[PDB]
RNA sequence: UAAUUGCGAUAACGAACGAGACCUUAACCUACUAAAUAGUGGUGCUAGCAUUUGCUGGUUAUCCACUUCUUAGAGGGACUAUCGGUUUCAAGCCGAUGGAAGUUUGAGGCAAUAACAGGUCUGUGAUGCCCUUAGACGUUCUGGGCCGCACGCGCGCUACACUGACGGAGCCAGCGAGUCUAACCUUGGCCGAGAGGUCUUGGUAAUCUUGUGAAACUCCGUCGUGCUGGGGAUAGAGCAUUGUAAUUAUUGCUCUUCAACGAGGAAUUCCUAGUAAGCGCAAGUCAUCAGCUUGCGUUGAUUACGUCCCUGCCCUUUGUACACACC
């Protein structure tokens, strides 16, 4: 969770009321054996936007 | 400065002549004898237990405590 | 070249579109129109499109000296 | 310059020191107007045609 | 008391007193009496403690604040004074302490003797600062018995600490002192003193 | 495989997990004896169950217990809930529901919470003072 | 000296103007059969036990 | 330790280095009377002078003193650091000295003098009675002098 | 303080007038009721709804209630 | 019965090991000790003056042996505390990693320790050896 | 009632904005789905101590199984429940039991209508008008200045010690954050009294720093009421770090110098439970600089659970020659 923590004031004249956003970053892995066909067909295909995909190999 | 920081042999044998009827004794209480500074008072109360009179019923810094011996 | 691609897109009814009734009223009141004519007509039309309510606010200055605001309101909101 | 600086007395503490304070050290806020912030001094005023023609 | 072990064992004390009876630190709190009517209900004493700590939610209610085992509100209300607020292990063991003392000094169960001197203090009548019209008079009052114990254990504590400040008796001695002064009450403790002056001027001015 | 039963014991933000199977008796925690502890005057505090409930009772089983977070108090409450939770735990699986109910009568009846976990928690500070319900200082002017 | 105990009742109310005083009919205990109206200066409930310093007087109003 | 006895031997007050030092004080923090004698210094001092400094002022011999005096105003030569002493690195012999005692204050008289010599900020800043080490002078200090 | 806001009382009444019987001072079955028989959103504004509508048929077991 | 050190508790085991390692005669001792601090963060110098190398090296010692490995680093961390910053807020500080470095080195030499792969010091087979001895040892003066 | 929150009274009946609902976070799930980027039990490889089984470790994969603890999806859970007091037996309030939880569950986010000549043109390539525009009020470069010191005011930090300072030793958090076309978080090895240096190293991260072994705190010692070993201002000398640059001393270290301050007048701030107070940490700022802020966890109380006396504010009734509305 990314926390900004910001005076709401653009000046500096009021009782100083401090304001705070946040950006939820979700992360999940999915481990999966397989022959090179069904990674590259169900990677290709189940695209979304927003959602970040990545696709690595290798055991190192 | 205002006293009790040698050991006076009178001192001493203040401190054997004197030590019953102290039902309570530490620190607090050799000072309030009109004598030892708590330093020397410290000694004295390791070494009425070399043998005799104090009967060590609690433990440690700041806090001693003992009772004349039966 | 060629990583990076548009398309443009209609958009289903620029009714219940804050941006594009927002635009419309810039527009109006730039294309020398009333100033309750603009607003009502961006509201009455927001309205017709199906809405549930809506609001407009005109904040600033209007030909005399000092600021004024309006609300033209129509419908039904909910604000908290 | 700094031959200057150290050679000058009415200079250093002990020198101030030794003066009076001056009363507008010990003031008080100011204000200066206030009761009037609702009272416009453009003297000039609007006029029902124009606000009219505005809004 | 019949002893048992297995494989890490328990020391001899410890298994003797641990399972037989329930008592303190190491003192009775079977006998340990409320010598006034009332106050009982404002002294605990029973359920019996091991020491006087406890993850206590003795606060979100009223009066349950009186059910708090009265050593342990004596102990709590040892630490304060700012730099000591908190800091709960030290006023626990100055009661340890103390109470080894106050034993030292005419036996009694020392918790006796510290329920004695807050019984002892708790001012029966006080004074309130009713208007009356501008010069205030004072209204004489009769006090709750829960204001009695807690001012009791404000005074004691009080007393002892403002003694203790700046000279080489150490607070659990000093404590010791006000408890002992206090619980056969001889006015030579500051408690004392303060409720019989209380009392005085409760008096005098109904 | 022995009969054995895992448990937790939560004070603040500690938590102290007890694994309590069948044994000889031992009672270690993290990896020392029960008899270290050290808090100390809280010793105590963690015999506290054991005294409540018998000492014998331990002698068919082996118990151990491993706290993390929290701090020194904090921790102390932890693991003594944990194995009170523990004992408990143990005797609902293996031995008969009337001996437990009986040990969840003498523990729950004197408490300490030893059963139920406290539910105070920290209040989260809000801007204007430095904790939660203080607020800073005003001089007006 | 003579000390004398009386049973909490009935609480009536607050008074002075804090409003910290607290108004209680009390019953005394040895001789029941008479009540009497007394000014706490603590927290109070039903069946707490005050003892009244002097035991015939009693007030009502506190500004 | 232990109860201890002695006679007349050890007597109260006693002066080294153009000083007066209390008896009955433990020993390490008498010697701190001296100027330039902070309580590190004195501490290694008389671990260096081999003494127990369990001991107070109070006893002590004779011979004691002397060597702790010796080491005192010869730090370098009896394996003392050199990082340990306030004045390393002189400005003219480039030579280490502990100044210490009634010279300390020469020293300081020498080094503020110097700076006023030369006219640099630094001495001008001193001989008017203001803080040198640059910190705001508008609200602290005004008691003052 | 915990007074029922309208939407909760209004609620309740409207269930009891119309499915009183089914209901029955029990929450835990009012609850389960509420759920099939009526479409609400949040969890938390159904069970305030039944644990009222459940102490609202509780008092008109010995007596009616106005509304 | 058998023994570790971890039923022996902190204060008299490493004191125990204190005593043991001053009487032995085999240690190291740098020769700044006495005229050192042991952290930036602290005012005097030790006051066990003629030892407290011994002390810090048990502690040292029974600390690398409840675990892994461990370095100069962490020791630091360790047995740093609060510096008075004067009259600005105190700060957690690190201590002195010539004193534990030297320690280190010292009850390898001794071999009581070694340089551990992953990093840092493991605990000797003979440090194992000889530290459940002393923790026997100590439980047997209990007696 | 926290609430125009409700009951009730009723020429009103029935509704909508706002409050409430809603959302977020903290609490409870041996129920669900799982995990070598989280961990537990068994097993092997293995160290030490006892030896009679045992006890305490090592071993990012030597294999097997699990999901109590950790993670986050989906659910479930509470509705002031049950019982009893009290009340116009109404909405409610109180006590007891049960319960993870019963003060709006704790804490926040959102938040109507209206008002102010509140602050902001110095956040904006938001902007009207005025000014200025080459001897510039554009801009950049060198250097100084915002830190200047008789003194008045505010927020703060550290203290006056013995519930303490010092010294060994014990030794436990939570919220964060970190390097690509770069030099960020840094373990480990050595050197160094220290600050720091140097050689390597892991990490674009639940993987590495980091169990962030934080500080208050606990224990065994030293000191012993003495401006004392409380306190650490001011000042001298030396050493290093950031930076093109450290003088008016960025910061860090060592030695030395050892002030006021012996609990603070009139006044005045803040606060009701994991709260107050004490205590540190991370994040913002940041080349370097926190005595500031924003969050975080650790230790953890005394006292109310009331009122209208002070103060402040809302509400009725009432007067008005005010309506640009008592400026
Ligand atoms: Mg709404
Ligand atoms: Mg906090
Ligand atoms: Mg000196
Ligand atoms: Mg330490
Ligand atoms: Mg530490
Ligand atoms: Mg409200
Ligand atoms: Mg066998
Ligand atoms: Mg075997
Ligand atoms: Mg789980
Ligand atoms: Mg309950
Ligand atoms: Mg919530
Ligand atoms: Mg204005
Ligand atoms: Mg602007
Ligand atoms: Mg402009
Ligand atoms: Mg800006
Ligand atoms: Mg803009
Ligand atoms: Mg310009
Ligand atoms: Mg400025
Ligand atoms: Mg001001
Ligand atoms: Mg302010
Ligand atoms: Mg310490
Ligand atoms: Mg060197
Ligand atoms: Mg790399
Ligand atoms: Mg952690
Ligand atoms: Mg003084
Ligand atoms: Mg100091
Ligand atoms: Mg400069
Ligand atoms: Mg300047
Ligand atoms: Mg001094
Ligand atoms: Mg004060
Ligand atoms: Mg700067
Ligand atoms: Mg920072
Ligand atoms: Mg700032
Ligand atoms: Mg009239």
């Amino acid at each position: 969770v990314l926390k900004i923590s910001t005076r709401k004031t653009p000046n500096g004249e009021g009782s100083k009321t401090w304001e705070t956003y946040e950006m939820r970053i979700h992360k999940r892995y999915i481990d999966l054996e397989a022959p090179v066909q069904i990674v590259k067909r169900i990677t290709q295909i189940t695209i979304e936007p927003g959602v970040d995909v990545e696709v690595v190999v290798a055991s190192n | 400065a205002q006293h009790a920081v040698i050991l006076d042999q009178e001192k001493y044998d203040r401190i054997l002549k004197e030590v019953p009827t102290y039902r309570y004794v530490s620190v607090s209480v050799l000072v309030d004898r009109l004598k030892i500074g708590g330093s020397l008072a410290r000694i004295a109360l390791r070494h009425l237990e070399k043998e005799g009179i104090i009967k060590p019923i609690s433990k440690h810094s700041k806090q001693a405590i003992y009772t004349r011996a039966t | 070249p060629g990583t990076i691609v548009l398309y443009a897109e209609r958009v289903q009814d620029r009714g219940l579109s804050a941006v594009a009734q927002a635009e419309s009223m810039k527009f109006k009141l730039l294309n020398g129109l009333a100033i309750r004519r603009a607003a009502y007509g961006v509201v009455r039309y927001v309205m017709e499109s199906g809405a549930k309510g809506c609001e407009v606010v005109v904040s600033g200055k209007l030909r005399a000296a000092r600021a004024k605001a309006m609300k033209f309101a129509d419908g039904f909101l909910i604000h908290s | 310059g700094n031959e200057g600086a150290i050679r000058d007395k009415t200079a250093g503490r002990r020198n101030n020191r030794s003066k009076d304070v001056t009363d507008s050290a010990t003031t008080k806020k100011s204000n200066t107007r206030r009761a009037t912030d609702r009272h416009s001094r453009t003297g000039k005023t609007d006029t029902k045609k124009k606000v009219n023609q505005g809004w | 008391f019949t002893p048992v072990v297995l494989a890490t064992p328990i020391p001899e004390e410890v298994q003797q007193a641990q399972t037989e009876i329930k008592l303190f630190n190491k003192w009775s709190f079977e006998e340990v009496e409320v010598k006034d009517a009332s106050l009982v209900d404002y002294v605990q004493v029973r359920q019996p403690i091991f020491v006087a700590h406890t993850a206590g939610r003795y606060a979100n209610k009223r009066f349950r604040k009186a059910q708090c085992p009265i050593i342990e509100r004596l102990t709590n209300s040892l630490m304060m004074n700012g730099r000591n607020n908190g800091k709960k292990l030290k006023a626990v063991r100055i009661i340890k302490h103390t109470l080894d003392i106050i034993n030292v000094l005419t036996d009694q169960n020392p918790i006796q003797v510290v329920v004695d001197a807050i019984t002892n203090t708790g001012p029966r009548e006080d004074t309130t600062r009713v208007g009356g019209g501008g010069a205030a008079r004072r209204q004489a009052v009769d006090v709750s018995p829960l204001r009695r114990v807690n001012q009791a254990i404000a005074l004691l504590t009080i007393g002892a600490r403002e003694a203790a400040f700046r000279n080489i008796k150490t607070i659990a001695e000093t404590l010791a002192e006000e408890l002992i002064n206090a619980a056969k009450g001889s006015s030579t403790s500051y408690a004392i003193k303060k409720k019989d002056e209380l009392e005085r001027v409760a008096k005098s001015n109904r | 495989a022995v009969p054995s039963v895992q448990t937790f014991g939560k004070k603040k933000s500690a938590t102290a997990v007890a694994h309590v199977k069948a044994g000889k008796g031992l009672i270690k925690v993290n990896g020392s004896p029960i008899t270290l502890v050290e808090p100390e005057i809280l010793r105590f505090k963690v015999y506290e169950p054991l005294l409540l409930v018998g000492l014998d009772k331990f002698s068919n089983i082996d118990i151990r217990v491993r706290v993390t977070g929290g701090g020194h108090v904090s921790q102390v409450y932890a693991i003594r809930q944990a194995i009170a939770k523990g004992l408990v735990a143990y005797h609902q699986k293996y031995v008969d529901e009337q001996s437990k109910n009986e040990l969840k009568k003498a523990f729950t009846s004197y408490d300490r919470t030893l059963l139920i976990a406290d539910s105070r928690r920290p209040e989260p500070k809000k801007f204007g003072g430095k904790g939660a319900r203080s607020r800073f200082q005003k001089s007006y002017r | 000296t003579p000390v004398t105990l009386a049973k909490v009742i009935k609480v009536l109310g607050r008074t002075g103007s804090r409003g910290g005083v607290t108004q209680v009919r009390v019953e005394f205990l040895e001789d029941t059969s008479r009540t009497i109206v007394r000014n706490v200066k603590g927290p109070v409930r039903e069946n707490d036990i005050l003892v009244l310093m002097e035991s015939e007087r009693e007030a009502r109003r506190l500004r | 330790s232990l109860v201890v006895q002695e006679q007349g031997s050890f007597q109260h007050i006693l002066r080294l280095l153009n000083t007066n030092v209390d008896g009955n004080i433990k020993i390490v923090y008498a010697l701190t009377t001296i100027k330039g004698v902070g309580r590190r210094y004195s501490n290694l001092v008389c671990k260096k002078a081999d003494v127990d400094l369990h001991k107070r002022a109070g006893e002590l011999t004779q011979e004691e003193l002397e060597r702790i005096v010796q080491i005192m105003q010869n730090p370098t030569h009896y394996k003392i650091p050199a990082w340990f002493l306030n004045r390393q690195n002189d400005i003219t012999d480039g030579k280490d000295y502990h100044t210490l005692a009634n010279n300390v204050e020469s020293k300081l008289r020498d080094d503020l003098e110097r700076l006023k010599k030369i006219r640099a900020h630094r001495g001008i800043r001193h001989f008017w009675g203001l803080r040198v080490r640059g910190q705001h002078t508008k609200t602290t200090g005004r008691r003052r002098a | 303080g915990r007074v029922r806001t309208k939407t909760v009382k209004r609620a309740s009444k409207a269930l009891i007038e119309r499915y009183y019987p089914k209901l029955t001072l029990d929450f835990q079955t009012n609850k389960r009721l509420c759920d099939e028989i009526a479409t609400i959103q949040s969890k938390r504004l159904r069970n305030k709804i039944a644990g009222y509508t459940t102490h609202l048929m509780k008092r008109i077991q010995k007596g009616p209630v106005r509304g | 019965p058998g023994v570790s050190v971890r039923d022996v508790a902190a204060q008299d085991f490493i004191n125990a090991y204190a005593s043991f390692l001053q009487r032995q005669g085999k240690l190291e001792v740098p020769g700044y000790v006495d005229i050192v601090k042991t952290s930036s963060g602290n005012e005097m110098p030790p006051q066990d003056a003629e030892g407290w190398f011994y002390k810090r090296a048990a502690s040292v010692a029974r600390h690398i042996y409840m675990r892994k490995q461990v370095g100069v680093g962490k020791l630091n961390k360790l047995y740093g505390g609060a510096k008075s910053r004067g009259v600005r807020p105190y700060k957690h500080i690190d201590a002195s990693g010539s004193i534990n470095r030297k320690v280190l080195q010292a009850l390898e030499k001794i071999g009581i320790v070694e340089i551990s792969p992953k990093g840092g010091r493991r605990i000797s087979e003979n440090g194992q050896r000889d530290l459940d001895r002393i923790a026997a040892q100590t439980l047997e003066e209990d007696e």
